[PDB]
């Protein structure tokens, strides 16, 4: 079923949804996601490095935590875009 | 195909309307893995019957004539256990145990689920349909008691007020 | 085949033959995501908003029930969530909402796995939906049309109200 041969995997391996998405769209999403993750890290870094005022772990912000999850998604999306491109879609 | 109780879900196969109280309710599908629903029915009845007595008892003890003697006067249902003592409780436990072990084969057997012979003269001289009606009444009452038990107990420990005390 | 709403763009095909299909899916979400999920979501969002909008406006035009908890006195539709959540109103309704939602999740799963439950159908009050498929369909569009308006309506009410601290008119 999912077994594949050659130089690129079939689109079926990308799931039931992304298997229908265009390569360019996935690329756009990938870049955006990575940006959010990096932004979150840099911003949080300032909080951790600001004198005092972060007692009781005030540096942890819900938004930044969620944003940081974009990094792993960025990897997946960028890999998927390549697969879609090779598959022709 | 579609459950009567829940109109937007498919009814599990085992629920076919044969047993009493089958309103086609098994959203989580706990009936498929089971060979039959006999043991489960025994439990439903047992749990419900105990709950029936419990709810009645709780109300009585809170608002009713207690038995003569101290240590048998505490209205608080939970405190009663300790107050009455180990001896009293143990004797009841042993009695229940005897009955449970005596009817062991019935519980794990293939007979009518819930029937241990204590039918009085009732459920006699009546057609099968009438019998089913009686059995349905029991299961409905069992389920009601179980829901009530949860509510009564929770209300007691959360609101800390008598069951029949209705104040807002 | 060009879409009716956006004549210069191709028509979304998977959405064809559905209630309220005006050919509007510029970003093509339908081409990727399961349609039944999307349809169910649109309906739920609409129904929730319809009620939400009504509640917001009602309370803003007075309407408080009797007797009313003292803590709830002097509260606008906005700035009422917190007083209520403290009293217990919100939590006491959350429980029941959760129950229905969980059973609904089971329904959605079966729908997506192929059971025959039309997206958004909970078998409630179908008696008033009419008999002819045509009238049934009109009723469905009526719900959807009102629902879409409600979603937008609620957004305006809440955003405009908080931003400029205003009452019913321009809430
Ligand atoms: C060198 C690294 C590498 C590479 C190139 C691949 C390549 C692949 N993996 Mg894979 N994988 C890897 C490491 C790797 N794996 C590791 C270390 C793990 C954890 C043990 C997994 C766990 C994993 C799972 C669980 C699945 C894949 C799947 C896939 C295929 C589709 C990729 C996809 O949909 O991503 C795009 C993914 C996303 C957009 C989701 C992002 C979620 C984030 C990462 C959390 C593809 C053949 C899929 C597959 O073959 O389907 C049958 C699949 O379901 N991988
Ligand atoms: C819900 C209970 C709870 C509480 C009170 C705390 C309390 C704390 N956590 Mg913690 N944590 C918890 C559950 C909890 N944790 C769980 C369940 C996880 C697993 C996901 C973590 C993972 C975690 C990490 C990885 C980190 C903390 C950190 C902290 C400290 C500052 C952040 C903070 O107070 O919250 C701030 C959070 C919010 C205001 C809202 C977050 C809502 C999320 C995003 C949903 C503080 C000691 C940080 C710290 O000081 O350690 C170095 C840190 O880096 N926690
Ligand atoms: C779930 C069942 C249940 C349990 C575990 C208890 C437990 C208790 N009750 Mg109680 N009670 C119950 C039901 C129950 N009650 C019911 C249904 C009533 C109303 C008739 C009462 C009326 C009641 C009073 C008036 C008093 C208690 C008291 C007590 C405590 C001392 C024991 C005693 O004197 O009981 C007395 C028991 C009875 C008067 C009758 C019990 C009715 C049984 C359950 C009938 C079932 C028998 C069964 C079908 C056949 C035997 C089973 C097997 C062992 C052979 C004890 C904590 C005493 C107390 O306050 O202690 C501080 C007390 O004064 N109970
Ligand atoms: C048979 C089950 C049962 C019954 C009869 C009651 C009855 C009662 N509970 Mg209770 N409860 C139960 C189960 C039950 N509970 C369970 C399972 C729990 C969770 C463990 C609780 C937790 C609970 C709490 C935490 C509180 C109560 C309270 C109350 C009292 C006021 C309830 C109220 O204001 O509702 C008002 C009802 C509404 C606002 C909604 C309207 C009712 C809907 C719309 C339709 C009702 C019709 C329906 C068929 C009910 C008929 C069944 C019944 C007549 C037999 C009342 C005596 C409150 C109290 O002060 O009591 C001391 C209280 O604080 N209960
Ligand atoms: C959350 C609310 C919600 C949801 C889930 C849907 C879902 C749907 N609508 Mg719909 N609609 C809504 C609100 C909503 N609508 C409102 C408020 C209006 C009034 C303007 C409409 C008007 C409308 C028309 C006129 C049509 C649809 C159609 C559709 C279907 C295809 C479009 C699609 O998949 O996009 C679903 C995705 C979203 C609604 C939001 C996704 C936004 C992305 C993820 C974020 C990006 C934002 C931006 C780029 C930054 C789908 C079932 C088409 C159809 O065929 O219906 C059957 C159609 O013709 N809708
Ligand atoms: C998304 C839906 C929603 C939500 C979250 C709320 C939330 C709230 N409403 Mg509200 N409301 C709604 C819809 C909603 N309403 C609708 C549609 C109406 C029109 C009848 C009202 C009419 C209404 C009044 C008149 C009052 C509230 C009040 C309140 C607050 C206390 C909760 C309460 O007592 O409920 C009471 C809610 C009702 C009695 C709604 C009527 C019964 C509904 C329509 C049936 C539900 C159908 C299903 C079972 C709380 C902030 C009270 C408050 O504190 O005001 C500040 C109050 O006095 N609302
Ligand atoms: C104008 C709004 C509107 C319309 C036209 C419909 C139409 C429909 N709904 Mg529906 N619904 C709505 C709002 C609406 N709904 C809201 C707000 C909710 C959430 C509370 C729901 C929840 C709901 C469920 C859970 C289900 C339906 C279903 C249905 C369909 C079955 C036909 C039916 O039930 O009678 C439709 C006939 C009418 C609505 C005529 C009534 C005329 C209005 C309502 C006057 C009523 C007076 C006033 C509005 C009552 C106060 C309510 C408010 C103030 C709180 C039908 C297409 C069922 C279905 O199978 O769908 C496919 C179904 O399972 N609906
Ligand atoms: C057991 C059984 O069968 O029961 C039956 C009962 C019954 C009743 C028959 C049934 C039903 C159906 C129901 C519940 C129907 C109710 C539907 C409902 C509640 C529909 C509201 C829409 C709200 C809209 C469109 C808001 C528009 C608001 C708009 C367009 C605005 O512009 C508002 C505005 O604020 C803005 C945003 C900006 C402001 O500056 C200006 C103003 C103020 C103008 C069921 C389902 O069959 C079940
Ligand atoms: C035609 C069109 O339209 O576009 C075209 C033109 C254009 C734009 C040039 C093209 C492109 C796009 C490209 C090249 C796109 C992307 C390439 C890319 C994106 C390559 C790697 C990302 C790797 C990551 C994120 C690795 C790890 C992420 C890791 C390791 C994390 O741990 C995240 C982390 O989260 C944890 C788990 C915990 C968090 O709390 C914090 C941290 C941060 C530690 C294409 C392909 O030609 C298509
Ligand atoms: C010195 C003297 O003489 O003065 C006396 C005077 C006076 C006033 C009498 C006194 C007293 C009080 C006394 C003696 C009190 C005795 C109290 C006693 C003996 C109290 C409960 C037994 C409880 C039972 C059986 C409960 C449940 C049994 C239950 C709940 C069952 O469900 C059984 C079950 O079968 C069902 C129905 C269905 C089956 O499928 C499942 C099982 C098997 C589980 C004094 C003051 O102490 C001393
Ligand atoms: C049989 C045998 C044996 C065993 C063996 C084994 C058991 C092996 C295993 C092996 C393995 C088991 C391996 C593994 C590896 C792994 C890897 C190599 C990984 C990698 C990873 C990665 C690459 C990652 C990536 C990422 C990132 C970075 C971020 C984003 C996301 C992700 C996660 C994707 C012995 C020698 C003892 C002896 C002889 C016989």
């Amino acid at each position: 079923d999912m077994t594949w041969e050659g130089e690129y995997p079939p689109s079926k391996v990308l799931g039931p949804i992304m298997s229908k998405m265009p390569s360019g769209l996935l690329a756009i999403i990938s870049m955006a996601s990575l940006g959010v993750c990096v932004y979150s890290c840099v911003q949080t870094g300032f909080l951790l490095r600001e004198p005092g005022a972060i007692e009781n772990g005030s540096w942890v912000r819900w938004y930044y935590v969620v944003e940081g999850l974009g990094g792993p998604l960025a990897w997946g999306t960028h890999v998927a875009s390549w697969i879609q491109r090779k598959n022709g879609m | 195909e579609m459950s009567k109780s829940i109109p937007f879900l498919t009814v599990p196969e085992k629920l076919d309307g044969s047993m009493a109280g089958d309103v086609g309710f098994d959203p989580m599908g706990l009936s498929d893995i089971q060979t039959d629903l006999n043991y489960a029915r025994w439990a439903e009845l047992k749990h419900g019957r105990i709950c029936m007595l419990a709810v009645v008892g709780m109300v009585w003890q809170e608002y009713g004539p207690h038995l003569p003697g101290d240590a048998y006067a505490t209205k608080d249902p939970w405190e009663a256990i300790s107050s009455v003592g180990f001896a009293s409780n143990f004797q009841t436990l042993l009695a229940i145990g005897v009955v449970e072990l005596a009817n062991w084969n019935k519980y794990y057997g293939d007979g009518t689920p819930g029937d241990i012979g204590w039918t009085g003269g009732q459920l006699s001289k009546m057609n099968d349909a009438q019998i089913k009606t009686r059995m349905e009444s029991e299961i409905v009452h069992c389920r009601l008691a179980m829901i009530a038990f949860i509510g009564a107990t929770h209300q007691t420990f959360l609101l800390h007020k008598g069951l029949l005390d209705f104040s807002y | 085949a060009k879409s009716k709403a956006l004549p210069w763009l191709p028509n979304p095909s998977n959405l064809d033959g559905r209630i309220g299909a005006n050919g509007f899916d510029p970003l093509g979400i339908s081409e990727y995501f399961p349609v039944d999920y999307l349809v169910e979501s649109e309906i739920k969002h609409g129904r929730v908003c319809m009620m939400a909008w009504a509640g917001y406006v009602a309370v803003d035009l007075g309407a408080r029930i009797y007797p009313l908890p003292e803590s709830m006195q002097g509260v606008t539709s906005a700035t009422a969530h917190d007083p209520a959540v403290a009293f217990g109103s919100m939590g006491n309704m959350f429980i029941w909402i959760a129950l229905f939602e969980m059973v609904g999740w089971i329904g959605l799963s079966q729908t997506l796995q192929g059971s025959g439950r039309e997206p958004g159908d909970f078998g409630w009050g179908k008696q008033f939906m009419g008999k002819t498929q045509a009238e049934i369909d009109t009723m469905k569009l009526k719900e959807l049309t009102n629902g879409r308006a409600a979603m937008l309506a609620f957004a305006g009410v809440v955003t405009q109200s908080v931003l400029y601290d205003k009452g019913f008119p321009y809430f």
